[PDB]
């Protein structure tokens, strides 16, 4: 199936990818 | 329009707007009042400086709250005098201790909405923020701040509660423990400054020992382990094996009359309490975060003692991020910031048709 | 602000507000065009009633759409003369048949984004909407309709592809089938009005026998189920055992040259296709749907036949609805009104980004 | 747990538990 997954697997895929977060200044 | 992110500590208040890179205000979580009164309180630094005048609380107990009028007095400091942002304003993410009470997490609910009037509001527990920073959603979080020190497993992005263990020793401790050894050695720290002295010389000499044993004695015959400790007033001192016994706490909680188990027994107690099956990962995933656990050696010993107690063939892997301090605050500015966590928030509306036990059900 | 639900059958369009009890347009399938231009052009009872002029065009066979440019003629018309309402201005919910290809999804996806510049969409397979007007997640739907007939095993709100069975077979040649046997008993129907007289005939007087072969003596030996049959002309006549007959091919395709299982082995074969596990559950929620399922003693025909089929400890369950006509439509307007459906809708924004191919990833 | 499902078994719970649709005139 070419369905997106639950939008609480979609977070967990999400936390897995990891995101840039924005220096501190 | 960014969200907040708070995280509080029994001992440090972490905060900032999600999408950071760390915390824009790390303070003490305390509020000093006048001894007798019951400016009318103090919050953080501020307290803290002018502590030979108040009477100083900690609303934050072991990672609990337990004085609710002092809690808000806090949220109050971080949104208005810290973060200089008005609540109503904002979407706003809390942590919370693992094993919070429903009761604990309803009352942090219901301040939040009613009180500071938040638009949107997650409370999330600090293991699992932790787990998350390190790009995980399983493994076992070893979380030592300085209240509260707590082994969490986790699977698939879900804390499992009937393996959770406590171990109500950690930083605080390890600084008490070192003023006392320090103050046999015929130096004094009672002052306020003195206490913070220590506690820079635990967080900048300390260290975890491999072998302990083998450590001691290396300070015996030699003088290779001794640091010297330059104080504000100019005067240098010199600090040897309480370098490395004072975080030996951590392994051996009977340095300080604690009858309980090591954090590395714990860890395996609580991998043991899992299903067999998530064991091989748990292992495999050992997350340290917290500042008690920044000790240098600490992953070192910890990937000896817990491959000591797993199976032969079991693969054993610490993890322990440089920025662990903020492991827990970094995990909820990226979960905040994340496109995904957009329908996650409990809104003032869903708040207001179902009140505080929303927390609950909202959940994931 | 109400989401238009929109039935696409090969034969009728069914068409109407969500929320709805029932569906505010049902009309022919057809495109109506004068026999060489390439009114241009007539849309439903206006093209059928105009039929000696006009070259009468289905643009959808067997459930699936096979020329775009009538089918747009046929959404236009329903929009805007039907339920008199800009579908720029709702969402819209279009079913679609049992195993309809992916280039056809997206190009019905296209169309209503591009072409009628919907605000938002979905597509949904109308034997699942026929299972949820039953109010059920988990059962085998036989969709009986003019131009197909399906069975649809459905677990858990997802219909198995690799279970579902098409039969070639429906109204139409039910209709055609008794203008034959009618024609041949020395009655004349070849114009439009005759022919709609022959499915007024089938739709009135037709049932399913119980037992075909006790049935058909019963018809020999007697006048017990003849029925007359007033025609518009005033002029009666009389119909006989070609009231159960004609029915009868849903169950044996061979009295119409058709090799092919009747609708009981056919249900047998998908529930057999099905994981063991499921087979139960379905053997016990067989649901009828469509214009077609609707002869009287169907139901406890198929009862019959299945339980025959059967092993001889199976609940086997027929639920036939009696507004079945309509029940894909129902299932729409059910599922279109629903709180927890605000959230599945394709937006025109996402289309924007992604693409007509969003509707296979959107799909839940 | 006392959290509440999936949004799409959310969706399959309101099919099962079903809506009453408003009469036709
Ligand atoms: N580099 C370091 N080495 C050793 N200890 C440190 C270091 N940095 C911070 N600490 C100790 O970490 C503690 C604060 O860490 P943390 O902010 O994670 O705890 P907290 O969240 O306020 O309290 P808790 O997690 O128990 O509720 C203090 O005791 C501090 O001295
Ligand atoms: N009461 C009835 N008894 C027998 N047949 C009927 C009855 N009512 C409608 N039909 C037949 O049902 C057919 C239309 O049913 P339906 O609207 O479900 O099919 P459709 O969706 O247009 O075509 P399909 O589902 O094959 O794509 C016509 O052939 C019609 O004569
Ligand atoms: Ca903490
Ligand atoms: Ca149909
Ligand atoms: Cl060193
Ligand atoms: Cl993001
Ligand atoms: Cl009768
Ligand atoms: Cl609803």
């Amino acid at each position: 199936r070419m369905c997106e997954p639950s939008p609480r697997e979609q977070l967990m895929e999400s936390i897995r990818k990891g995101k840039e977060l924005k220096q501190i200044t | 329009t960014t969200a907040l992110v708070c995280d509080n500590g029994s001992g440090l208040v972490k905060a900032g707007f999600a999408g950071d890179d760390a915390p824009r205000a790390v303070f003490p979580s305390i509020v000093g009042r006048p001894r007798h009164q019951g400016k009318d309180s103090y919050v953080g630094d501020e307290a803290q400086s002018k502590r030979g005048i108040l009477t100083l609380k900690y609303p934050i107990e072991h990672g609990i709250i337990t004085n609710w009028d002092d809690m808000e007095k806090i949220w109050h400091h971080t949104f208005y005098n810290e973060l200089r942002v008005a609540p109503e304003e904002h979407p706003t993410l809390l942590t919370e201790a693992p094993l919070n009470p429903k009761a604990n997490r309803e009352k942090m609910t219901q301040i939040m909405f009613e009180t500071f009037n938040v638009p949107a509001m997650y409370v999330a527990i600090q293991a699992v923020l932790s787990l998350y920073a390190s790009g995980r959603t399983t493994g076992i979080v070893l979380d030592s701040g300085d209240g509260v020190t707590h082994n969490v497993p986790i699977y698939e992005g879900y804390a499992l509660p009937h393996a959770i263990m406590r171990l109500d020793l950690a930083g605080r401790d390890l600084t008490d423990y070192l003023m006392k050894i320090l103050t046999e050695r015929g130096y004094s720290f009672v002052t306020t400054a003195e206490r913070e002295i220590v506690r820079d010389i635990k967080e900048k000499l300390c260290y975890v020992a491999l072998d302990f044993e083998n450590e001691m004695a290396t300070a015996a015959s030699s003088s290779s382990l001794e640091k010297s400790y330059e104080l504000p007033d100019g005067q240098v001192i010199t600090i040897g094996n309480e370098r490395f016994r004072c975080p030996e706490t951590l392994f051996q909680p009977s340095f300080i009359g604690m009858e309980s188990a090591g954090i590395h027994e714990t860890t395996y107690n609580s991998i043991m309490k899992c299903d067999i099956d998530i064991r091989k990962d748990l292992y495999a995933n050992n997350v340290m975060s917290g500042g008690t656990t920044m000790y240098p050696g600490i992953a070192d010993r910890m990937q000896k003692e817990i491959t000591a107690l797993a199976p032969s063939t079991m693969k054993i892997k610490i993890i322990a991020p440089p920025e662990r301090k903020y492991s827990v605050w970094i995990g909820g500015s990226i979960l905040a910031s994340l496109s995904t966590f957009q329908q996650m928030w409990i809104t003032k509306q869903e708040y207001d048709e179902a009140g505080p036990s929303i927390v609950h059900r909202k959940c994931f």
